C-alpha cells in the first residue's frame, strides 16, 4: 500500500533554449518573433490617401497627376513608385526633408498669396505638363518677358502668413537649355532671383546650358522651399528665371506616411506598415522589414525565439 | 535544472496524466488511480500566464521614415542612418535572445519549484505515518482506501488516526 | 513564488513582529513569546542592501546638446536625431522595466529563501525530538522552558538531552 | 508545548510588479525613476556665465549685448531665449555647429589678426548696432569704398595662427538692399569675396536686392567661419561686400553648454541640467526632459518603477 | 546565497578534495576516505559549460566607418555621430555589466543547488537508518565498512539490510 | 561511524561581482572583456591593398602616388596618414561620402568616356604633378584655350553608362590665382561649367583670386562627383575652368575599408580592425578602440568583467 507524486509529459514536445542549454524539450511553448506579413495596407477605419501617380511633393506644385490632390486630407498617406513630383523636368531642392514634413501633415490646405503682374507674361506652358492640350503647374506661374528677348523689369512681391500655423512657400528657378535661350525667355545679363524671409535669406542665379532631353526636353525647373512662420513675411526679389507661387500650403494635422507597392484593404486594420504590407501582431519582436513604420514590434535578426510555457518534457 | 524534482529524483514523468500539470498516482485496496492537483496546476499556469501578458504587449511607440525606399537619400546621411539603425537591431537582437533564455530558465525552474512544494507538503501531512521511497513516492505504512487517499488529496488527512497503526506497522 | 515558505505553507505572517524580518513565536511553561532571528534578518537585509548600492549609481557619462530648443536645427538632421533618440528612449524604457521586475522576482524569492533555510536548520537541531506540524511549527514533544527555548534561539540546543524524554513522549 | 517560525508583515504595504505578476504587495519598496525637478540652474562651485541678452555666437562678432562677454571664461555656459547673435540683421552660416563648439570651449580668448587698410574706409556703422549713438560689431570692421560709388581696390590680407591651439576666424558678406545700393557702398560689377585657408578653400559673391525690414533695415550681413589650425594661414581675397575680422578667437578649455529659462542658484550643486532646471538624483532613471544634458540618469517613459526592498506582505 | 548548502549549514568546504566539485568524506572501520561524486560534479560543469558556449560567441554583424580618424568630418554630423555612438556604448556597458552579475548570481546559486540535491538524495537512500547531524553529515547508526560506504556512493544501498540494526541502535 | 557531504575550494580564488554583492570569492572565473590588441593588420587569406601614399579618392583622379592603384582590386583596403588624394592643390567636394563608397567597393575598374577635343588644348601640366618631369592627373585632362588669352569655344560632351552597374564620374573646377590669370588660361567673362546628369543637375563657376601657396602654388583645383546610373547619360556643358574626365570608374564588389598606422601581417587572420591593429577574440565585449570596424566584439567602458565558472570558495 503506497502513494506517488509526479508531473505531466507528452509524446513529443517543443525544443527551446535556456540560459544553460541549447534545445531542452518542453511541453507547450510559443513563438515570440512575428514572421507573418499581410500583403496589403490594412487601412480599416483610417482616412487614407493613395497618391498613385502623384508624388508627395507634387501636392504643393500641382502637376497634372497631382490634380485630384492639391488639398488632400488624411490619416495615412501612401506613396507609390509610379508617382512623380514633376512634369517639366527638374527637381526639388532639399527634397526628402519636405516629404518627411508632408507625410506627417495630415494633409494640406491651400491659400493664394495674391501676386498679380505688371509688364510681363503670367502663363508660360509646356508640352510636358499636359491638361487640355499643353499646360503647367497649377499652383505656380511661369513668369516670362513680354515678347521675345524683351525686358524682364526687376520685381519684388511679398506674402504675409496671416494664419497661426506655419506655411510652405515654394518657387522654381529655370535653367534654360542655353545663354542664348535664357534671353529668348527673360532677357540678358546676371539673372538674380533673391529670397528673403526673415529667419532665412538667400539667392538663386540660373545656370543655363546643355543637358540631355528628359520627357524630350533639355531644360530644367528645380523648386526650392521655406517654412514661413505665423506673422512673418517672405519677399521675392527677381529679374528672370523665376517660377512664381500662386499658393502657399498649410498643414492640416497628423498623419502616417508610408511607401508601398501593395494594395489597400479596408477589411483588416493595422498600425505596422511597410512596403510589403502590414504587420499585425502582439509579439514583442518582428523579423520582417527593419524599416517598418507605424507602431511596430521590434526588428530582430532572429527568425524564431521560442518561449516556454510548460515544464520539462520527460517520458521513458 | 535546480530544485531536484522534475527530471531528477522523480524519475521521468507521466504521459498518462491529462487533467493538469501535477498529480498523485496511488495503489491500495482497489488498485491504481490518478487525479491531478488543481492548486499546484493552477499556481504554475497563473505564473506563466503573467509572463505572457507582459511580453505579449502593445508598444505605442511610433516611428516614421527617416529614410527612402524609392529615391534613396544623400549618401552621407544614408550611411549614418544604417549605422545607427544596425547599431540598434544589434541591441534588440541581444536583448530579445537573452530575455527569452532568462525567462525559459525561470519558466522551467519555476515548474520544478511547484513540484518540490507539493512532495514536501504531503510529507508534512503524513507526519511519522510513512517514508521517502527514493523516487517521489511515500510508503503509507498502513492501508489507505479510496476515501483515505481522498483525505490526503483535499488536505484533511489527520495523521493522529493512522499514527497508532503505522507506529508498529513501520517495524 | 518559489521555495514554499513566505505566503505558502507558512500560512500568512506576523504584523506583531517588529524586531526584524524573521522570528520565533513559541508557547511553553509561561506562555507565548516572540523574538526575532537577527542572522536571518541581517542576511536578507545585507543582500537587498547590495542591490540598491548597484542600482543607486553615479553614471559619469556625460552628454551634451546636438539639438536646439530655441532656434530649431535643420529639418533633415533634426528628424534623424529624434529618431535616433527615440530609438534609444525605447531601449532604456525596456531595459528599466525588465531590470525592476527581474530584481523584484529575485528580491521576493530571495526572502522566501532565507525562511526555508531557517525552518530547515531548526529541524536539524531538533533531530528526532519534535515533528513538522504542517504550517511552519514544530511540536517539541517534551517541555522546553524560557531557557530551553533560548538554547534553540542561540544555536546551542543539544538534542541528546531531551532525546530520551521525547523517545517515549512521542508515542 | 510547541514552537513556530514565521516572518514579518504590515497593516498595508507597497504594490510592485514582478516578472510573473502585476502588483504584489511587499513590505518596503523604493522608487527607481526620478520625477522631482529643481527649477534653477544649480551652479554651486562652478565658474558660470549667464549670457542673457548675448547669443553664444555673439561672443565672436561682438554686438552691443555681447560686450561684457568678448573674452568670457567658464565651466558652465547658460544661453537665454532673450539672447541674440546679431545687431545688423543677418545670420551665421553653419550656425548650430559653431555653438556646439563654443558651448564646450570653456570660453574664448581673443587676439588681433593685424589688418590695416590702404585706400578704403575701415569703420562703417549702423543705427541698429548702438554704442555711444550708432556703432557696429566690436570684433569686426565694415570695409567700404572711400567715397560714394568709388573704387573698392581689390585686396588680399592674411593671418597666421601663431598658437598651438586652433583659432576661429569670422567674416561677413553684405547683402545690400539693391544692385544700385551695392554700388553706393563698394562700387559696381561681380563683387567677389574669396577665402583660402589651406584645409579649406571657397568663395562668396553678395546677392543684393529686396527683403523686408528687420530692426527697420532691409539689408543683411551674414557671417561665415572656419577653424584655422596651428601653423596654418588663412588668406582673404576681396573687392567689396566684406566685413573684416579684427580678431581671431581661441578656446580656453572645457565647458558644459545648456539652454534654460530658469535662474542660477549657487546654493544647490548639480550636474544634470535642462531648460526647466536641475535634476539632482542618484536614481538610474529620470522621467523629466529627454534632452537633459550633463551627467544624467537615463530618460525613460515610465513615470514610476517600484523596486522591492522587502518580502511578500501577507496578513490574515 | 539561496539554497543553504555552500557556505551555510555546510560549514565551509574542502581544499583537500581535488577529484571534482562535490564529494563524500566518511569515517568507519579503516578510517577517513574522500571520493568525488562525478554525476553532481558533471551536472554543474555541464551547466556552466552551456553558458560559456552562449557568451563566447561569433557576432557576424559587421560595421564600417561613418567617421574619419585622419581628416575629421564636418563638425555638425561629427557631433551627432559621437552622440549616437556614446548613447550606444552606454547601453552595452549597462547590458554587459548586468549580464555578468545576473549570470554570476545564477552560476553560484546553481552550485548551491546541485549540493542540496545530493545531501537530500542520500537522505532518501538512508530512510530511517541515520540522522541529520546539523552541518552536512549523517550519523549512520550502525557500522558501514568500505564496501557499505561504496553502496551509498554508487546508489545501490538497500536500507532494508541495516534497518533492523539501526531500529534499536538508534535508541 | 559517520558520513559527510561537501564541496571543493582552493587556497585563494578569483573575486567576481554578483547581483547582490561586490566581490565574492569563487573558484575558477573567466574574463569577458577583450583587452589584448595585436599591433598589425592581421590580413591572412585576404586580397589586401595598402594604399600608403595614395589617398583613396586618388584612385579615381590618378595622381603620381596613385599610379600603381588606378584599377586596384581588393577584400581589405588600408588607408594611410601619409596618403594623399591630390597633386595640384585643391580638394574633393563631398569628400568623405565618396570614401565610404570606395572603401566598400571591392576595388575599381576603369573605362574611357571617349571625349576628344576640337579647338583647345587637351594637356595642361603642373610642376606639382610630377611623372617624367612635370605632369598631371592620369584619369583627367587640363582643358585650356589654344593660346594665351584665346577663345575657350563653349563645349558640350556626354557619356552613357553602357554597363549594368553604376559609374563614378569625376571632374574639376580650376580656381586660378586671379581674374587676370583666369584669362591667361581660358579667356575672360562669366566662366560657367554646367553638369546635367538626369537624376541630378547643377552648375559650377570658378572663383579665382588670392590664396596662399600649397606645394608652392597659389591655385586650387577642386574635384566634384556623381553616381551615373545603368543606361543614363551625363552631359558636360562648359566654357573654361574645367578639368575633363578621361575615364569613368566602376565598382568591382565588396570590401572592408580601414584606416591604420600599423603594418600588414599575413600570418595572423582577423576580422576586427582598427587603427591600432587587430582584435582577435571570441569575447562578447572589447575595451579597445570604440571605432573598431569589421566584425567585432562590443565596445564597453569596463576594463574587466569577471564571469564565474565555479562555486563559492569557502576555506576555514
Ligand atoms: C599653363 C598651365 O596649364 N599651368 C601652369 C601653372 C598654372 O597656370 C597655375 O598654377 C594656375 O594658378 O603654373 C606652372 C606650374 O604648375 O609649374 C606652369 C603650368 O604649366
Ligand atoms: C500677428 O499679427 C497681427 C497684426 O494684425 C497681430 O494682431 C497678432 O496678434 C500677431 N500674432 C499672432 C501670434 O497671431
Ligand atoms: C541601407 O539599408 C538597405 C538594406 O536593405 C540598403 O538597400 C540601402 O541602400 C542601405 N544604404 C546604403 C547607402 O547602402
Ligand atoms: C524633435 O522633438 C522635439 C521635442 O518633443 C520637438 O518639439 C521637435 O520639433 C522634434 N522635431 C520635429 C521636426 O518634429
Ligand atoms: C609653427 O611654425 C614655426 C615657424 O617658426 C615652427 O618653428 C614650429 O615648429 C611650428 N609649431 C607649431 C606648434 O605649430
Ligand atoms: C569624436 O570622438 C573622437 C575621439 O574619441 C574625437 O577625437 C573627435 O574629434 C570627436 N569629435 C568631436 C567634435 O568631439
Ligand atoms: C540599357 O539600354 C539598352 C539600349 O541598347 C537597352 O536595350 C537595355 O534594356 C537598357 N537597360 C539595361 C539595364 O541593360
Ligand atoms: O516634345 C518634343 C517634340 O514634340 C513635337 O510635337 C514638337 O513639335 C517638337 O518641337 C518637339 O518639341
Ligand atoms: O532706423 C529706421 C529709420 O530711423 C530714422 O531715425 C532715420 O532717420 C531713418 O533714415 C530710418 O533709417
Ligand atoms: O617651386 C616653384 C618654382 O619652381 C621653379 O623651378 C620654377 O621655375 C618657378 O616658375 C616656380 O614654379
Amino acid at each position: 500500500d503506497k502513494i506517488c507524486l509526479g508531473h505531466h509529459a507528452v509524446s513529443n514536445g517543443t525544443k527551446v533554449n535556456t540560459l544553460t542549454e541549447r534545445g531542452v524539450e518542453v511541453v507547450n511553448a510559443t513563438e515570440t518573433v512575428e514572421r507573418t506579413n499581410i500583403p496589403r495596407i490594412c487601412s480599416k477605419g483610417k482616412r487614407t490617401v493613395d497618391l498613385g501617380q502623384c508624388g508627395l511633393l507634387g501636392t504643393i506644385t500641382g502637376p497634372p497627376q497631382c490634380d485630384q490632390f492639391l488639398e488632400f486630407s488624411a490619416d495615412l498617406i501612401i506613396e507609390r513608385r509610379e508617382g512623380s513630383d514633376v512634369c517639366y523636368p527638374g527637381k526639388f531642392v532639399n527634397e526628402e526633408a519636405l516629404r518627411q514634413i508632408l507625410r506627417e501633415s495630415g494633409g494640406i490646405d491651400k491659400e493664394t498669396m495674391g501676386f498679380t503682374y505688371n509688364g510681363i507674361r503670367t502663363n508660360g506652358v509646356t508640352s510636358a505638363c499636359k491638361r487640355s492640350g499643353s499646360s503647367f503647374y497649377a499652383e505656380m506661374k511661369w513668369l516670362l518677358s513680354n515678347t521675345d528677348n524683351a525686358a524682364f523689369p526687376q520685381m519684388t512681391k511679398s506674402y504675409k502668413n496671416t494664419r497661426k500655423s506655419p506655411a510652405i512657400i515654394v518657387w522654381g528657378i529655370h535653367h534654360s537649355v542655353s545663354t542664348a535661350e535664357q534671353t529668348k525667355l527673360y532677357g540678358s545679363g546676371n539673372k538674380l532671383v533673391t529670397v528673403g524671409s526673415s529667419n532665412y535669406q538667400q539667392s538663386f542665379v540660373p545656370s543655363p546650358g546643355a543637358r540631355p532631353q528628359v520627357n524630350g526636353l533639355s531644360g530644367r525647373i528645380d523648386f526650392h522651399w521655406l517654412i514661413l512662420n505665423p506673422n512673418d513675411t517672405v519677399t521675392f526679389s527677381f529679374n528672370g528665371a523665376f517660377i512664381a507661387p500662386d499658393r502657399a500650403s498649410f498643414l492640416r494635422g497628423k498623419s502616417m506616411g508610408i511607401q508601398s507597392g501593395v494594395q489597400v484593404d479596408a477589411n483588416c486594420e493595422g498600425d505596422c506598415y511597410h512596403s510589403g504590407g502590414t504587420i499585425i501582431s502582439n509579439l514583442p519582436f518582428q523579423n520582417i522589414d527593419s524599416r517598418a513604420v507605424g507602431k511596430c514590434p521590434r526588428y530582430v535578426k532572429q527568425r524564431s525565439l521560442l518561449l516556454a510555457t510548460g515544464m520539462k518534457n520527460v517520458p521513458e | 535544472g535546480l530544485f531536484g524534482a522534475i527530471a531528477g529524483f522523480i524519475e521521468n514523468g507521466w504521459e498518462g496524466l491529462i487533467d493538469g500539470w501535477y498529480g498523485f498516482r496511488h495503489q491500495n485496496a482497489q488498485g491504481e488511480g490518478t487525479a491531478a492537483d488543481y492548486k499546484s496546476t493552477q499556481s504554475a499556469i497563473d505564473q506563466i500566464t503573467g509572463k505572457l501578458n507582459r511580453l505579449i504587449a502593445k508598444t505605442n511607440q511610433q516611428f516614421e521614415l527617416i529614410d527612402n525606399e524609392f529615391n534613396e537619400v544623400e549618401k552621407q546621411i544614408g550611411n549614418v542612418i544604417n549605422w545607427t539603425r544596425d547599431s540598434i537591431t544589434e541591441v534588440w537582437s541581444y536583448n530579445a535572445e537573452l530575455l527569452i533564455a532568462m525567462e525559459n530558465q525561470h519558466t522551467i525552474d519555476l515548474a520544478d519549484s511547484e513540484m518540490d512544494k507539493l512532495y514536501e507538503r504531503v510529507k508534512r501531512q503524513l507526519r511519522e505515518n510513512a517514508e521517502e521511497d527514493g523516487t517521489g513516492c511515500f510508503e503509507i505504512f498502513h492501508k489507505c482506501d479510496d476515501d483515505c487517499m481522498a483525505s490526503i488529496r483535499n488536505n484533511t488527512y489527520d495523521h493522529r488516526k493512522y499514527r497508532e497503526e503505522a507506529m508498529q506497522n513501520r517495524i
